[PDB]
């Protein structure tokens, strides 16, 4: 299959919760959780994330209840029957910015921008794609190409031609923590918090993970031990024959 | 595979002086790659005897050579379960390694054989 | 109860081999022995001994599936680049 | 080793006393794995993003 | 007598884990069967668990598998334990197989614990593809389209017998419901098929690497093979956590991590790792119905070994020309696998079909044509007239 | 020999079915063994079947039971019979442990196959009562809330348990939930349970009407009994059909028709037929943890009867004392059952009181001084010194 | 196979009951008997013996049983009706 086709490989960058001791990097999370606010929002859902997660991960249970409470979710009907609003609360899931798959693909040249809850474990290449994507986005389009009307050009991407245009350029957010808004640095870090969305038990499955293989370990060459001593018997047992008269 | 079958080959080739400088050559070196010899068996002592005719077979055999078959056995398991083989001069040797259990399989599957044909004689008249 | 099937394997005392006699074994208590240490110096040249004689078996046939696999991804690759859309016409349908 | 002689004699560990140090190691060996987990990657948790945040 | 002998229950027990007299020099490579149970409770028990969190209906399958995955305490410990514990099911079950092919543990008297064997391994695949389709994912339905459709190929009836196991007109809402259930159920026919499998197993016993009989020294299973079972089942289960742990999707497929869709088939399809051997068979037979029939015969060309393995002794141990011949099956299977996962593109199509010929050919005719050739040939170098 | 004697799978059947020997005289209570075995079978099929078509979601379990009796070809055969079928199950049952008390079955050498027995009961009536939490209707979760706390009578943790059990603040969704896949799961362990019932049995085999032994007359199952057995299974099956197709509600509830509320409990709860006696001794102790103790005991009693059979002689059959008196248990029983379907109010109450005791004392009291009795006057009756 | 525990119950040529002597048995073959229908006539008059021997022990419980429960029944009844309004607030609380 021609190399357009299956698309660039993606390099490997060297990401900071790549190892079997590391953790996600949670200041990168929570800059990756602003980007994806003040950018990826606007035509991206986030589903299966609900606020209550943010908790202790990324943002205090202050911000985050103030955060939720910015937007409106179907309340229960009043005394009456007639249907009432409500400010959001932890429990809630992140609300997405189209009411439905039909207008979705009306504001975006008739494509789906697709949920990015679960984009991470969705893609072969993962983290090192989804940056990679981001971030790989020419000027121009290689020779010879004949792109059509409302796509755009990246190498990374299967057969070349994306609905989605390039969306980060430097200093497009202002990083409440200060650090330099290249486009780079929050591409690095809208796929961390990216990652953290689809695989929040991470940072605890790797600390159970170490335990369980320092116990499997020890008890697997204690096993050998003991079974050689169990055997030592009839390891070195030794047979004589002496041929008996008829 | 009889051994009645595997006889009338076997010999075929053995008698035709053609064949047998061909093969006889291979097939000495195919014995000693197989290795049982480093183990202290004889090939006899290999056949599978799961089967009446073996069972016949090992039934007619000479206590002495039953004897002997059992502590070749013996000895075998205990080796390998210990990962080595026997030590070089422990080995059985090529005049060892006779078919010491093959004339009472060949009777016995004669025997066999006959029954099968008597049970099934058809009649002229 | 009811009558069992014959079978080429009894029990303790009865397991269905030849009548066994002249051969004598010998064992000493795992109690006595010497503590798992000395499965080295003596017992460390002797191992490995048993993969010298198989890997042969193993070896060529694996030798043989390697190089038929890495012939025909190398073509493949040949086929869908530039230089060979030439031939991958002529190959293809 | 005259080590195990002296609490043990000759004799095994008993089951009673496998059980009683199972509960012991079970909570002095996860302290002591998150513990080092925890200060392997010191600066990367949220115990020390929420210091460098002032709300 | 001892009351382990007495007692009815405890009897079977004493029989079967205890007194049971082994062949003094088995090795390592009779310990599958046992690490075959551990597989088989290990993936009934982390079933059961999640069954309590799961819903089978087509709106809410996918999203009840997230839900086991963020919400349920330790869930993620226990999907990514039944995910990986099916395909090490697979993996040990192949060695437990390939042990049975290399010492000839098919043949007279086991012919039963053979066939009852190959009984096993079909409703083994059975229920982890139907486990496969609860997940429904992408790959999740159109695998529960393909099989299904696999049955169109019986003339005349087929389609029928298809538009009733899907239940309407396509892989919908009652197929996936049909399929928990029948995922549910099919577990616990292994499991009674496993017992006979260990009766037909006790009735002569376990063979041995010498391929001889084991009847002039045996010693007890209890302490020697309990204690060396051990062994394994630590390793097993080191070797498991690590994929549980620190990478529980390398042996999974990406797209199931996208929710099925009835209008569109991913662009590049990857069955689970241990069906690709079968689905390189299947893709290399331009006939629909010739391409179905030749797929279950890969599975069904088991059962034809203990006639065309003419052989006068058990097993390759002393075999040269059998144990290499036995390797280029191996790798030969390891190749139809690789074929699986690439594109039906040229060098590869014809390398699937000359592999195929080499799998059905290695029972069919080289088996019976080697093992005669080496009978002569055992002969011939002894017989002195 | 035969092969149905040599073949490892075929002699099981053989020694159990065909060649087994019976006492010559046993009479139709001996059938309702078999009948027992018919009912497991049916609940099994029948509820697999649904299963396929079943959600345990809390908000779609009583639809889709609607969607059952509406939309499913031969649905409402399939429910009617699984509800139905649960019913027979247990009136079966009692003739089957009535069978037993009676004629002595409990006595030694089957106290195994007695006790193995009264765990099957145990885990029968844990079956129906899962199974009914599933349809979701009024009845069905004041049910599961009731049982559930039946735990927070443990001193202590009793609480936790039971939130524990819910899987949240109260009978919802984690709770129905788990209870559809634990309903999945026990009818198998019944299964395997009736195995070692079975295997008890045939080590000493049956027991015989006039309570001696019956190794002089024996007569093989094979055709006496397999043809006895068909005139009961088919009697049967007409019962159950005309419940089935004519009155497939009678045994039912119609608050189980309105779905849960956990709001609103019900005016007049009255539980399944079938664990109405054991309502009314529950009902009868005005304290709550002594309440859930005496109820479990009405079970756990039965144990007890090997030791205070007093007797001599195996059986009521030649004894006028012991066959009074059981019969007065079982109207007695039947009364208990008839209290529990009344208010408390009071004639009722002290009924329902006095009912408990007579039914503990028949165990505990007048069996062992009865057959003490009895067994005296069978000696003065006849010794002349 | 493994030993197995003593029993009460042997098999066909051993079942397990005492040494037979002196008792000769007889019978005719279903075949050459009249077909189903003499189960009337005398085989009749003699049927339902086995439950007037039996009734008694069954009977009397029952009539216990349903008397006591008719009895707490229409006391019920009274007890909630207008005339035993009174009675009800003694025997109540
Ligand atoms: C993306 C792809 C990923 C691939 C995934 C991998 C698949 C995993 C699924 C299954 C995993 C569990 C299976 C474990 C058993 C499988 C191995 C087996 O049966 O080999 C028997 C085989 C037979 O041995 P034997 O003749 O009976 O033994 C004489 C012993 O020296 C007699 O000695 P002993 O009893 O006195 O002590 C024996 C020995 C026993 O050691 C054992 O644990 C048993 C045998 C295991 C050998 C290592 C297998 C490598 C697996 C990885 O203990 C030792 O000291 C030997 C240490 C060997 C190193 C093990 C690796 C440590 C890795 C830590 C991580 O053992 C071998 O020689 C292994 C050959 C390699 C086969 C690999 C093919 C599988 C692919
Ligand atoms: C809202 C509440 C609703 C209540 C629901 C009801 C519960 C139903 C669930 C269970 C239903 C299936 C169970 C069937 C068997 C249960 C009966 C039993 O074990 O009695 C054995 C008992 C022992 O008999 P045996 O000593 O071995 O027999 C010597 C035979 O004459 C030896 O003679 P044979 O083998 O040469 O022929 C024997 C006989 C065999 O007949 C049979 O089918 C077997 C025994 C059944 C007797 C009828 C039971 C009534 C069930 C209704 O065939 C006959 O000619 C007798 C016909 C008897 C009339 C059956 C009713 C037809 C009704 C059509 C609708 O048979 C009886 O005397 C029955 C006593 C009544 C007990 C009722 C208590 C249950 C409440
Ligand atoms: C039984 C014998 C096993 C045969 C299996 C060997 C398969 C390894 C194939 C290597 C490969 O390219 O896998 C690609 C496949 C998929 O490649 P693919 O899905 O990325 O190709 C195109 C798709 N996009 C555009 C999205 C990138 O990887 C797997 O799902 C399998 C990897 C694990 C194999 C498990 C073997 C362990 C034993
Ligand atoms: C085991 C022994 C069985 C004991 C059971 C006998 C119970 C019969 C009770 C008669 C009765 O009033 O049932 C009322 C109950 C219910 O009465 P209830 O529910 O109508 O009382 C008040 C409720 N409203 C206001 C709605 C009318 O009927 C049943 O659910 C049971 C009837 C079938 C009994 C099955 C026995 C077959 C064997
Ligand atoms: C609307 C103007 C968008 C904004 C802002 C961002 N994305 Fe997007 N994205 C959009 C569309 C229309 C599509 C469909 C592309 C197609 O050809 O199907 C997408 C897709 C993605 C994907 C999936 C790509 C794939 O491999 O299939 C990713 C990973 C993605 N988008 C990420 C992403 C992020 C992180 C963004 C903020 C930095 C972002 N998108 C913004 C439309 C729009
Ligand atoms: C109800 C009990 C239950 C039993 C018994 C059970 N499973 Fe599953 N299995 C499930 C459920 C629920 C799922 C869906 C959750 C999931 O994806 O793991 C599942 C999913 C699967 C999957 C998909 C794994 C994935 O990628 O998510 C496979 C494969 C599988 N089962 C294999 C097996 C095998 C093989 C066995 C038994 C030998 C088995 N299962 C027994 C309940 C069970
Ligand atoms: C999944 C397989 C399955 C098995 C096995 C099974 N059931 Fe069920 N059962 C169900 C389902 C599904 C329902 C809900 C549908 C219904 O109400 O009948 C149910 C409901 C029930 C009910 C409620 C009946 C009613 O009023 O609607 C009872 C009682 C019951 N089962 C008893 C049993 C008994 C007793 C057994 C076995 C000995 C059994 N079940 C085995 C699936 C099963
Ligand atoms: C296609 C064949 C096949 C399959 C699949 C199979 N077995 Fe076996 N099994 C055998 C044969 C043949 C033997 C006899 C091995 C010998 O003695 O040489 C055996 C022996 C065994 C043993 C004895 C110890 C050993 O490993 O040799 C156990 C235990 C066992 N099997 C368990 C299982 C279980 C559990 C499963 C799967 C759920 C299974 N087997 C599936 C063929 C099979
Ligand atoms: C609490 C007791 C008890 C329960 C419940 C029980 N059994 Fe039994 N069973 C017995 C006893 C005792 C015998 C011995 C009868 C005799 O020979 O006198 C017996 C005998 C049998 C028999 C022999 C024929 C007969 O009816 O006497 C069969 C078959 C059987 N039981 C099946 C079952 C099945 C199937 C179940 C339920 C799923 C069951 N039993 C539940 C006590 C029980
Ligand atoms: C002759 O040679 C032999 C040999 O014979 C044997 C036996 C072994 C040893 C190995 C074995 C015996 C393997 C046997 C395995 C099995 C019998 C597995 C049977 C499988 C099952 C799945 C049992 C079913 C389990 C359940 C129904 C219960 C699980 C579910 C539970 C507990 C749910 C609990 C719920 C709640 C809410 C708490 C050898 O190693 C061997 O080598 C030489
Ligand atoms: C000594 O005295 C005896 C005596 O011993 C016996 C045995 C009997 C005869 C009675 C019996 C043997 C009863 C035995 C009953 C059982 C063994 C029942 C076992 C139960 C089961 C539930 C088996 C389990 C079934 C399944 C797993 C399969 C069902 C499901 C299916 C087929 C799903 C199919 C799906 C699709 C999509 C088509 C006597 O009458 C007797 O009297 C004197
Ligand atoms: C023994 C049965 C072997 C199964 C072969 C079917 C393999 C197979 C296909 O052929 C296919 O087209 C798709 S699409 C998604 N999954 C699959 C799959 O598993």
């Amino acid at each position: 299959m021609t190399a357009a086709e299956h698309g660039l490989h993606a390099p490997a960058y060297a990401w900071s919760h790549n190892g079997p001791f590391e953790t996600f990097d949670h200041a990168s999370i929570r800059r990756g959780y602003q980007v994806y606010r003040e950018v990826c929002a606007a035509c991206h859902s986030l589903d299966r994330v609900a606020w209550r997660t943010l908790v202790g991960v990324s943002h205090t249970n202050e911000e985050v209840r103030n955060m939720a409470e910015e937007f409106e979710y179907d309340d229960e009907p009043d005394e009456q029957g007639n249907p009432k609003k409500r400010p959001g609360k932890l429990s809630d899931y992140i609300p997405g910015p189209y009411p439905n798959e039909q207008a979705a693909r009306a504001a975006n040249q008739g494509a789906l921008p697709p949920d990015l809850s679960l984009i991470v474990k969705a893609r072969h290449g993962g983290c090192d794609y989804i940056f990679s994507l981001l971030t790989g986005y020419p000027d121009e389009p290689p020779a010879g190409v004949a792109l059509p009307p409302g796509s755009n050009y990246n190498p990374y991407f299967p057969g070349g031609s994306i609905a989605m245009a390039r969306v980060l350029f430097d200093d497009m957010v202002e990083y409440e923590d200060g650090t330099p808004a290249t486009t780079s640095q929050m591409a690095k870090d809208v796929t961390t918090f990216l990652n953290w969305c689809a695989e929040p038990e991470h940072d605890e499955r790797k600390r159970l993970g170490l335990k369980t293989v320092i116990i499997l370990s020890s008890l697997y060459l204690l096993s050998i031990w003991v079974k050689k001593f169990k055997w030592a018997g009839i390891k070195t047992r030794k047979f004589v024959f002496n041929p008996p008269k008829p | 595979q009889s051994f009645t079958s595997i006889a009338r080959i076997g010999d075929y080739i053995l008698k035709s002086p053609v064949l047998s400088k061909l093969c006889v050559p291979v097939a000495n070196q195919f014995i000693n790659l197989a290795g049982y010899k480093k183990l202290g068996l004889k090939f006899d002592d290999l056949i599978a005897e799961e089967n009446p005719i073996m069972q016949t077979a090992l039934r007619r055999l000479p206590e002495d050579e039953s004897y002997a078959r059992a502590y070749r056995i013996i000895r075998a398991h205990q080796t390998e379960l210990t990962h080595h083989l026997l030590p070089r001069n422990e080995w059985i040797k090529a005049q060892e390694d006779v078919p010491y259990l093959l004339p009472y399989i060949l009777e016995a599957e004669a025997a066999a054989k006959e029954k099968d044909e008597l049970d099934n004689i058809e009649v002229s008249k | 109860g009811p009558p069992s099937g014959k079978t080429y394997m009894g029990w303790w005392g009865h397991m269905g081999g030849p009548k066994q006699k002249g051969i004598t074994s010998y064992a000493v208590s795992p109690y006595a022995q010497k503590p798992l240490q000395g499965i080295f110096h003596n017992a460390v040249f002797n191992s490995f001994r048993r993969f010298k004689s198989q890997f042969l078996y193993v070896l060529i046939p694996a030798g043989i599936y390697w190089y038929w696999w890495k012939n025909g991804n190398e073509y493949n690759e040949f086929l869908y680049s530039k230089a060979g859309r030439e031939e991958l016409e002529r190959v293809n349908v | 080793s005259s080590l195990y002689k002296t609490f043990f004699k000759r004799n095994a560990v008993f089951v009673g006393t496998i059980f009683a140090g199972a509960f012991v190691f079970q909570t002095v060996f996860d302290t002591a794995i998150t513990s080092w987990y925890e200060n392997h990657n010191k600066g990367k948790l949220w115990k020390d993003v929420k210091a460098r945040i002032a709300a | 007598m001892a009351f382990r002998k007495s007692n009815v229950y405890l009897s079977l027990v004493n029989s079967y884990i205890i007194d049971s007299p082994q062949p003094s020099s088995i090795n390592y490579w009779w310990n599958m069967g046992s690490l075959l149970g551990l597989c088989l409770v290990i993936q009934i028990v982390t079933g059961i668990f999640m069954a309590m969190h799961y819903s089978s209906n087509i709106e809410l399958a996918f999203s009840s598998v997230e839900h086991i995955m963020r919400d349920v305490h330790n869930g993620y410990i226990l999907r990514y334990l039944h995910a990986n514990g099916a395909s090490f099911f697979f993996m040990v079950m192949f060695m437990h197989m390939a042990k049975g092919l290399y010492y000839g543990s098919y043949r007279s008297p086991r012919v039963t614990l053979w066939n009852v064997g190959v009984i096993i391994f079909t409703l083994t695949i059975a229920t982890a593809f139907l486990g496969y389709c609860c997940v429904y994912g992408q790959m999740s339905h159109w695998g529960a389209t393909v099989i299904t459709n696999l049955f169109s190929a019986i003339p005349f009836v087929g389609n029928d017998i298809v538009s009733w196991l899907w239940g309407g007109f396509s892989v919908s809402n009652p197929t996936i419901q049909r399929f928990f259930a029948l995922h549910y159920l099919v577990p616990f026919i292994i499991a009674a098929m496993v017992i006979m499998h260990l009766m037909a197993l006790h009735i002569h016993g376990s063979s041995n690497p010498l391929g001889i009989t084991g009847n002039l020294d045996r010693i007890p299973m209890h302490s020697y093979f309990i204690f060396k079972d051990l062994v394994t089942v630590f390793l097993f289960m080191l070797i498991l956590a690590l994929f549980v742990f620190y990478s529980p999707n390398t042996l999974g497929h990406p797209d199931n991590y996208i929710p099925g869709n009835p209008l569109v088939t991913p662009a590049s399809i990857v069955p689970e790792w241990y069906l690709l051997p079968f689905y390189a068979i299947l893709r290399s037979i331009p006939d629909k119905l010739l391409g179905v029939i030749t797929m279950f015969a890969a599975i069904l060309v088991l059962l034809v070994l203990p006639f065309t393995d003419r052989s006068v002794v058990r097993g390759n141990t002393f075999k040269v020309l059998s144990k290499f011949f036995f390797f280029i099956f191996v790798f030969n299977f390891v190749l139809l696998g690789q074929i699986g996962a690439c594109h039906v593109e040229v060098p590869y199509v014809l390398m699937g079909q000359i592999a195929t010929f080499i799998y059905f050919a290695y029972f069919l005719i080289i088996v019976p044509v080697i093992s005669t050739i080496e009978n002569v040939l055992f002969y011939i170098g002894r017989v002195n007239k």
